[PDB]
């Protein structure tokens, strides 16, 4: 009936056909089943340090600093100098670089060869 | 399944603060707030009307081009005002 | 003052937005009729569309062939 | 996905699609009494092979009715304007403050409001009385040292009010 | 244009507003006889659209695609702009239906008000604009074209036509 | 915009629309009255009822409660979490 | 300009010998004396610049922003307290005597009629700066900031001295009438170009272009308020300024050699608009917004039409107003919320509900807004630049849509929403930002009604 | 029309190239068959501040018509007896344009079809 | 806060669309529909709510009379 729906990176994949959600074993059911206990006990912990009435600052979630800090200043270190960074810097950093360079050689020198012919529409060309 | 005892419990009692939170909610001293404590038209067609035509001859007439007109079009059948004098009228017709 | 709601039944109204809504689109029709009565004739176009050209050789100009 | 266990069952998945099939075949289907004959159509449908004993042929069959489902919905479902996703999504959230502002006014709007603010303030008390002792007492008290849930149970023991009650007692009236 | 479709925006969202900010045409049905001046007013908008012959939409459109058939169309530009009045005609036609005149589909406990001194005033005055202000604008313009005014049989007609059928 | 809801007209609302649908009987319904166990009828017809309140009312419930109201009362407890049903 | 001199020295000991809770009214009230005195200025007519006897001079260039910077003074001075007002008596006079002594050296700077003065005014304006980011950053990687700060601008800036001391044992002493007047056009060497590119290279350094942009934006995000609004408004425009000056000389051989300076600035101007959509940490967004302005500066002032110049002077000035305003708001809300970052703190529609005004009137004065200076600066850099080639003007509308892009995006992420309703703690707004707001907007405004003022020499 | 349908699938001869239009030579079978009066004053033409395409014939209707509803403004709907003669006179000039069209698509059909067939 | 209630055992079907659908159903073999919960939308002040052209045609009743007193006066 269906063309049983592809999946793509932008297409994502609904709930109903997974399929692998069908393939229960015990491994599955305890995977969720700690899931659950550990969204469990963070919430309970922030629920604790929610609903406090001496509370007054910010909740400081330690998960969002580590995700800045893994953002931010985890760039640098760490990293190894490999061939496919470097082609990949190569590529994304001087050839469009230079591909911008070349066509505006191309359009100075098709403007300076036109005017030093003299062939200009420079009938009235005062605001340059 | 259905409600546990543990939700039905849970939930009434929040039935109770919610409701007495709600009941509490409606403000009324009987009074909300208390104090501490054609002229329109007549402004609004004469005063700006006044500055603007103020504004439309004496500073118009200090600064040379300024506001001009697009020309007023005459006709063959039509005289000046200025002077005095006719354009001769349109001529023949034929072949209505 | 204002009107009240009732629960699944037909609403009440007044004769007062009833006959604005009546004579408006009467005063609709009678535009659009005493319009289409008295100067067009927009279906025409005023005047007959004439013929190619005028389907008249010997006339227009042509030489004996 | 949810708070209480971990999954739904394969009766509850059955159930969603009922309701998904339902929402969406008002969706598709305008006049409203043909859509009678359709919803009792799929309620026929349904009970086709209500009476199965077997497992594997169930959820083979509620696949198969993904299957046909996904083949059969409509772009645009008839979403309710209250719902998020379609013409809510909380549309009245300009008003929606929070009551841990209104206490940062100065005295002469608090001059203006007396006896609201005064039952803030009992309430306030009623917030700070037992907060401590039978709260902490009661959260060290049930669970295992694995929690394993996302509910708690309510003040069962002797008096006061079931605990962590504040901001789901204190919320916007949804019509501000 | 700006007349037309602000008196249809303008009567749409009184209606919207009339029954509780739903705003979708599925469970909204069946709306004439819930009161007749803003379906009254809907209707002379649908039915404006695409120029009853000869009123303020008529003058607009058809002198726009008179004077597109005898220029110096691209071949195919003439053929879009018939199909798109052909389907102009075929949704606002479904649009009347839909909305105003099926069976009556909404939720129980109506609060249909219109006691109102600004809607009245505002949808009146707009519709008194749709009727009289095209023509009013048509007539003293100075022509600053050569109007055409010599189109043939079944070129003039087919406007009418197409939104006909 | 909002007529002035209270509870007893809307729980008689909510028990009105169940009396008019056909499968149940008006004279042993009331409002402690259980929706699997006295009157006997299924899950699915559970969930046409649920519908008919969402299409009544005109917001859907999660599916997270979807399994557990079962009376009168706990459904008129819903819908007074979701309006706030008072003055 | 001596007159506007001698006063700031004499406002250094008005902090030391002024009491407790005595010397924030005494150096607000007398700095904002000091902005009426270099209001009193304006002067320049006509033919030529206005000397300020042999020591000094003034061009209609440096005038804007001289008048700019000492009306930035007071506004930063009152800027710069609520995480130092709770310090020690010595150390907070300590602090503002180091702004007085920066603001001097800002003013000696721009008030130069030789290069080597300017120099050495140049890296003592540099100097404080240091000390006040280092000291009062408030981050954990502030060293790491003044380091590659001082080190990038000493080691860009350095050959510059070289060059300049050339220029004076060549061609006579280096009065800017007497570099002009008397300068021939050097022609294409290999030595011209070594001498072109250390000049243009410093001042690359100080602007920055695309290739040195890392400079600016930890010493940002790790300084405080007032090192932060100096940096990006004076110190930018400054070095901006510097090469406005320096330009004069060697003019045949810019056009053969200042092709690759164009080509980095615009993809970088580019790049610079995209990196800073998507960040976290909301005051590197400012940030990079400069450094896209920047290259926009560049790439109006390496080309040379008086269009170019009139429209570099305009988005010199307005986008150091906009930036320091824009980095006050940043510091308010860090000073609401201790998190810097972006997605956290949403909301702030309900409460601080005139604050959104003011966001609101940056983020569109960020947006050129087009009455506003910065669309006048962006628009005839365009027009020069378009002048220049025939194809540039793809890069600077579309540096165009992704700067209204990400600027509107910080306007609708921070400020639009949703409270988290954790956050449970910030009161509402202070007298003293929305003072200092309405000391920002209404100089742009006014501004904006009368542009003929800060238009360059090429008027 | 079906002209339409005959320039797109018969010969491209007959069917005359547009905008290219004289083609053969003038006065061929007519000869002394020309007045082109031309009595709208072209000076007055100028003095009444007409439109570009309009500077041509039957523009004396055009004259009259707005000097009548320059002087009856408040007449609304007075100004129709010469509005409906200018829309004669530009009728008929559009006769006159598809009779000079197919005087040329006739004498380029019946000329070039009888020298190219009977050559 | 009160209301009155317009109240049940009122409808007793009827309704001419949801009784042939009815028809139709038993004649298919169900038999059972959900019921009477329509006929307020289907009868009462509606059930010969007006047809298409009824409501484009809705405007001739002054119409044409004023229409006839303009052409003879």
């Amino acid at each position: 009936s269906f063309p049983k729906y592809e999946p793509s990176r932008l297409a994502s994949l609904p709930t109903t056909l997974d399929p692998a959600e069908y393939d229960i074993s015990s491994e599955t059911r305890k995977a969720q089943a700690e899931r659950l206990a550990i969204r469990s006990r963070l919430k309970r912990e922030y629920q604790l340090q929610y609903n406090d009435p001496s509370r007054r600052g910010v909740v400081e979630d330690p998960a969002l600093i580590r995700w800045t800090c893994a953002r931010s200043a985890n760039v640098y270190p760490n990293f190894r100098p490999n061939t496919k960074t470097s082609l990949l810097g190569a590529l994304f950093g001087i050839g469009p670089l230079i591909f911008w360079y070349y066509v505006f050689k191309t359009d100075r020198d098709r403007k300076e060869k036109l005017i030093q012919e003299g062939k200009l529409d420079r009938t009235f060309n005062i605001s340059y | 399944s259905g409600y546990t005892p543990d939700e039905k419990l849970r939930l009434q009692q929040l039935r109770e603060l919610r409701r007495r939170w709600l009941k509490d909610q409606e403000l009324s001293p009987r009074e909300p707030v208390l104090p501490p404590r054609s002229i329109f038209a007549f402004t609004h067609v004469l005063i700006p009307v006044w500055i603007i035509h103020y504004y439309l001859k004496y500073h118009v007439t200090t600064k040379p081009y300024t506001i001009v007109e697009k020309k007023p079009r005459i006709f063959p059948g039509d005289t000046i005002l200025e002077t005095g004098e006719v354009i001769p009228p349109m001529k023949e017709f034929p072949d209505q | 003052a204002h009107i009240e709601p009732r629960y699944r039944q037909f609403p009440q109204l007044t004769r007062s937005q009833v006959i604005q809504a009546e004579f408006f689109s009467a005063t609709m029709w009678f535009w659009i009729l005493w319009r289409f009565w008295h100067d067009s004739d927009a279906v025409l176009g005023h005047f007959p569309y004439p013929d190619p050209s005028q389907w008249t050789d010997e006339e227009l100009g042509i030489p004996p062939d | 996905f949810l708070p209480s266990a971990a999954y739904l069952t394969h009766q509850q998945k059955v159930l969603q699609l009922y309701k998904r099939a339902l929402r969406h075949l008002e969706s598709r289907c305008v006049h409203r009494d043909k859509y009678r004959y359709f919803a009792c159509l799929l309620r026929a449908r349904f009970d086709e092979h209500k009476n199965e004993k077997d497992m594997v042929k169930a959820t083979q069959l509620l696949r198969e009715a993904e299957k046909e489902f996904w083949h059969g919905q409509h772009p645009q479902p008839y979403i309710f304007p209250e719902s998020p996703g379609g013409t809510s999504y909380e549309r009245y959230e300009c008003y929606k403050v929070p009551e841990w502002c209104l206490d940062d006014w100065h005295p002469s709007e608090k001059a203006m409001y007396p006896d609201y603010f005064a039952k803030r303030e009992q309430w306030k008390k009623l917030r700070r009385e037992s907060w401590e002792r039978e709260v902490k007492q009661l959260q060290e008290e049930t669970p295992v040292g694995g929690p394993r849930t996302e509910a708690l149970p309510p003040a069962r023991k002797q008096g006061d009010l079931p605990p962590l009650w504040w901001h789901i007692v204190t919320r916007p009236r949804e019509r501000p | 244009h700006a007349f037309f479709k602000a008196m249809l925006f303008m009567c749409s969202g009184s209606i919207i507003h009339s029954l509780n900010d739903e705003q979708d045409i599925r469970k909204m049905g069946g709306l004439f006889k819930a009161m007749p001046f803003t379906t009254t007013a809907l209707i002379i908008g649908s039915l404006a659209l695409t120029g009853m012959p000869f009123l303020t939409g008529f003058y607009s459109k058809d002198l726009i695609i008179e004077s597109a058939n005898t220029s110096y169309t691209n071949a195919w530009a003439l053929l879009m702009t018939l199909v798109a009045t052909s389907f102009t005609a075929i949704y606002s036609t479904r649009i009347i239906f839909f909305a105003l005149l099926g069976q009556p589909r909404f939720p129980t406990l109506i609060n249909i008000n219109e006691n109102n001194p600004f809607l009245i005033n505002s949808i009146k005055r707009l519709l008194i604009g749709s009727l009289f202000a095209g023509f009013i604008i048509s007539n003293n313009i100075p022509p600053m074209t050569i109007p055409q005014m010599t189109m043939p049989h079944y070129l003039k007609m087919t406007a009418l036509t197409v939104t006909i059928l | 915009d909002a007529p002035p809801l209270t509870l007893e007209g809307i729980k008689d609302r909510v028990l009105y629309v169940l009396k008019l649908y056909d499968k149940i009987d008006p004279e042993k319904l009331s409002v402690n009255s259980h929706f699997m166990k006295d009157l006997g009828l299924d899950s699915l017809d559970q969930v046409e009822i649920i519908m008919a309140m969402e299409d009544e009312f005109g917001f859907e419930i999660p599916d997270i409660d979807a399994e557990k109201l079962m009376c009168p009362q706990e459904i008129v407890d819903y819908i007074a979490d979701k309006k706030d049903v008072y003055e | 300009m001596l007159k506007y001199i001698i006063p700031t020295m004499m406002l250094m000991p008005l902090t030391w010998l002024s009491k407790n809770s005595m010397i924030w009214i005494n150096t607000t009230l007398h700095s904002l004396l000091i902005s009426l005195t270099s209001l009193l200025l304006l002067n320049q007519f006509g033919d030529n610049s206005l000397n300020f006897s042999l020591t000094f001079f003034s061009d209609s260039l440096s005038t804007p922003l001289l008048i700019l910077t000492m009306w930035l003074l007071p506004l930063m001075l009152m800027a710069s307290q609520h995480h130092l007002s709770k310090e020690n008596l010595a150390r907070k006079k300590l602090f503002i005597s180091m702004l007085i002594l920066l603001q001097l050296f800002l003013i000696m700077t721009f008030t130069a009629t030789e290069l080597i003065f300017f120099y050495i005014m140049f890296e003592a304006t540099l100097v404080p700066t240091l000390i006040i980011i280092t000291r009062w950053g408030n981050q954990t990687e502030r060293l790491n900031a003044g380091l590659y700060f001082l080190f990038y601008t000493l080691a860009g800036s350095l050959p510059l001295l070289v060059a300049l001391i050339y220029i004076q044992n060549t061609m006579g002493s280096l009065n800017f009438l007497i570099l002009q007047y008397w300068v021939q056009p050097m022609p294409n060497s290999w030595s011209n170009t070594f001498m072109w590119l250390a000049c243009m290279m410093a001042f690359m350094v100080k602007m920055p272009l695309y290739g040195l942009h890392l400079w600016l934006p930890k010493a940002h995000v790790e300084a405080p308020i007032a090192g932060s609004m100096v940096l990006a408004a004076i110190l930018l425009k400054l070095g901006g300024y510097g090469m406005m000056r320096i330009t004069l000389l060697l003019n045949p051989i810019t056009d053969f050699m200042a092709y690759p300076f164009i080509m980095l600035s615009l993809w970088g101007m580019i790049m610079t608009s995209s990196i800073c959509l998507r960040q976290t940490d909301l005051k590197s967004l400012i940030a990079y917004s400069s450094v896209s302005h920047m290259a926009l500066v560049i790439v109006a002032i390496l080309i040379q039409t008086p269009w170019s110049y009139m429209g570099a002077t305009a988005l010199m000035i307005a986008h150091g107003l906009t930036s320091s305003m824009l980095f006050c708001l940043a510091n308010s809300n860090y000073e609401r919320v201790h998190s810097r970052t972006m997605i956290l703190a949403r909301g702030l529609q309900t409460l601080l509900p005139l604050m959104a005004a003011w966001w609101l009137l940056a983020s569109l004065t960020n947006l050129a807004l087009p009455p506003s200076i910065n669309l006048i600066g962006e628009l005839f850099v365009v027009m020069s630049t378009f002048s220049w080639s025939n194809i540039t003007i793809i890069l600077m509308g579309l540096n165009m849509v992704i700067t209204a892009l990400y600027s509107l995006y910080m306007l609708i992420t921070t400020q639009r929403g949703k409270h988290t309703h954790h956050i449970n703690n910030i009161l509402p707004s202070f007298t003293r930002e929305n003072a200092l707001m309405s000391l920002h907007m209404l100089p742009l405004l006014l501004l904006s009604l009368n542009p003929k003022i800060i238009l360059g020499p090429l008027y | 029309g079906a002209h339409l349908a005959r320039r797109y699938l018969g010969d491209a001869s007959v069917e005359p190239e547009p905008l290219r239009m004289p083609t053969f030579p003038p006065d061929y079978g007519f000869p002394e068959r020309k007045e082109r009066e031309m009595v709208a004053t072209q000076q007055e033409m100028n003095d009444a501040q007409l439109v570009l395409q309009q500077r041509d014939y039957c523009a004396h209707y055009l004259i009259r018509f707005l000097k009548c509803k320059r002087d009856s403004f408040p007449n609304f709907l007075a100004c129709k007896h010469e509005q409906h003669d200018w829309d004669y006179c530009e009728h008929l000039d559009y006769v006159k344009r598809m009779k000079e069209f197919e005087r040329e698509r006739r004498l380029l059909q019946r000329k070039k079809r009888r020298e190219q067939r009977e050559a | 806060s009160k209301m009155e209630l317009p109240d049940y055992k009122q409808w007793k079907i009827e309704g001419t669309p949801l009784e042939t659908v009815q028809e139709k159903l038993a004649a298919r073999g169900l038999r059972d529909p959900w019921g009477r919960n329509e006929a307020w939308r289907y009868m009462g002040g509606f059930a010969n709510n007006v047809s298409f052209v009824g409501a484009l045609l809705k405007g001739f009743k002054w119409g044409f009379a004023a229409f006839v007193v303009a052409v003879g006066a």
